[PDB]
């Protein structure tokens, strides 16, 4: 009934500590990948997430 | 030697062309700041 709840599970074969929130999803088709993307804004305060994983 | 026949006359067609393309918006422009300065938000 909301959006968005995104959870993940990061390289350690672990879910990130925790979810994080999905703020969209761009509808544009991207040319290259063919592919929609979604934009899920994170909290990450653990200084544990970096830009780009 | 009987065997069932379709004779032949002339059937419109109006089948043609399918091939295809990608796709793109109209509505599908961009935003260029026109005016130099900070992202303030």
């Amino acid at each position: 009934n909301g959006k968005a709840k995104v959870s993940l599970i990061t390289s350690d074969g672990i879910k990130f500590p925790q979810d994080g929130t999905l703020e969209f999803s761009d509808v544009t088709v991207d040319q290259t990948t063919g592919s929609i993307t979604l934009r899920a804004i994170f909290p990450n305060p653990d200084h544990t997430m970096m830009p780009g994983m | 030697p009987a065997v069932g026949v379709v004779t032949v006359k002339t059937e419109p067609l109006q089948i043609t062309t399918e091939l295809p393309g990608r796709t793109s918006a109209y509505r599908i422009a961009e935003v260029r700041p026109q005016v130099s300065g900070i992202i303030l938000k």
